[PDB]
């Protein structure tokens, strides 16, 4: 399988809001968002791996914190900023 | 479904057409007056797409009767809103929303 990250996080971005959002399915929010994540922990072995990582890299690891909190507060507001986030990479995306 | 007052008046010429991103600055609030959310706040225009069904019904109708340039309070039943689900930790069911909605401009 072979796709650039920036076509898996704009594709991925929003199916995740979807799942959320439309379906206030917080669970499959995180199995879709999740894998994402884990494969920048890998980092960037092309050049525009690098370049994307090098632009939103920073963004996308702040959101995944933000989840994080989520998980250990409850608080929906923790959750939302990640969001905020995740909007704005995903708007410079496009 | 959706009311729409003005609070300040637009050019009443220029109304957005479908596949145009309306740049705006809102402030939603509770029937109560219970705010929930602002750009003012954060200091930062929202943009979106009309016709692309990415933000409630309310908004969809509401924002499309303005002109670049007015300001509106528009007042959505939980209809054109988020029913009796409402969204987790933030609204209610059969909320009655408020917002305060400014068109900056179209792009
Ligand atoms: C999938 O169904 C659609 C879902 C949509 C959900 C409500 C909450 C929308 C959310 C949005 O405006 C954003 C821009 C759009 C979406 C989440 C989806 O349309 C999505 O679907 C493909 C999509 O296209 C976007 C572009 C995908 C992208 C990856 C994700 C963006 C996420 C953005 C999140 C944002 C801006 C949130 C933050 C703001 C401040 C923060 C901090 S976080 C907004 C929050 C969410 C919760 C609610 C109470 C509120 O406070 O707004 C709010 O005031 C509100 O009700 N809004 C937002 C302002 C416009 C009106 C209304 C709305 O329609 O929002 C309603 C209409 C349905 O047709």
């Amino acid at each position: 399988v072979a796709i650039l990250w920036h076509e898996m996080w704009h594709e991925g971005l929003e199916e995740a809001s979807r799942l959320y959002f439309g379906e206030r399915n917080v669970k499959g929010m995180f199995e879709v968002l999740e894998p994402l994540h884990a494969m920048m922990e890998r980092g960037p072995q092309t050049l525009k791996e690098t370049s994307f990582n090098q632009a939103y890299g920073r963004d996308l690891m702040e959101a995944q914190e933000w989840c994080r909190k989520y998980m250990k507060s409850g608080n929906v507001k923790d959750l939302t900023q990640a969001w905020d986030l995740y909007y704005h990479v995903f708007r410079r995306i496009s | 479904g959706v009311q729409v007052e003005t609070i300040s008046p637009g050019d009443g010429r220029t109304f957005p057409k479908r596949g145009q991103t309306c740049v705006v600055h809102y402030t939603g609030m509770l029937e109560d007056g219970k705010k929930f959310d602002s750009s003012r706040d954060r200091n930062k225009p929202f943009k979106f797409m009309l016709g692309k069904q990415e933000v409630i019904r309310g908004w969809e109708e509401g924002v499309a009767q303005m002109s670049v340039g007015q300001r509106a309070k528009l007042t959505i039943s939980p209809d054109y809103a988020y029913g009796a689900t409402g969204h987790p930790g933030i609204i209610p069911p059969h909320a009655t929303l408020v917002f305060d909605v400014e068109l900056l401009k179209l792009e």
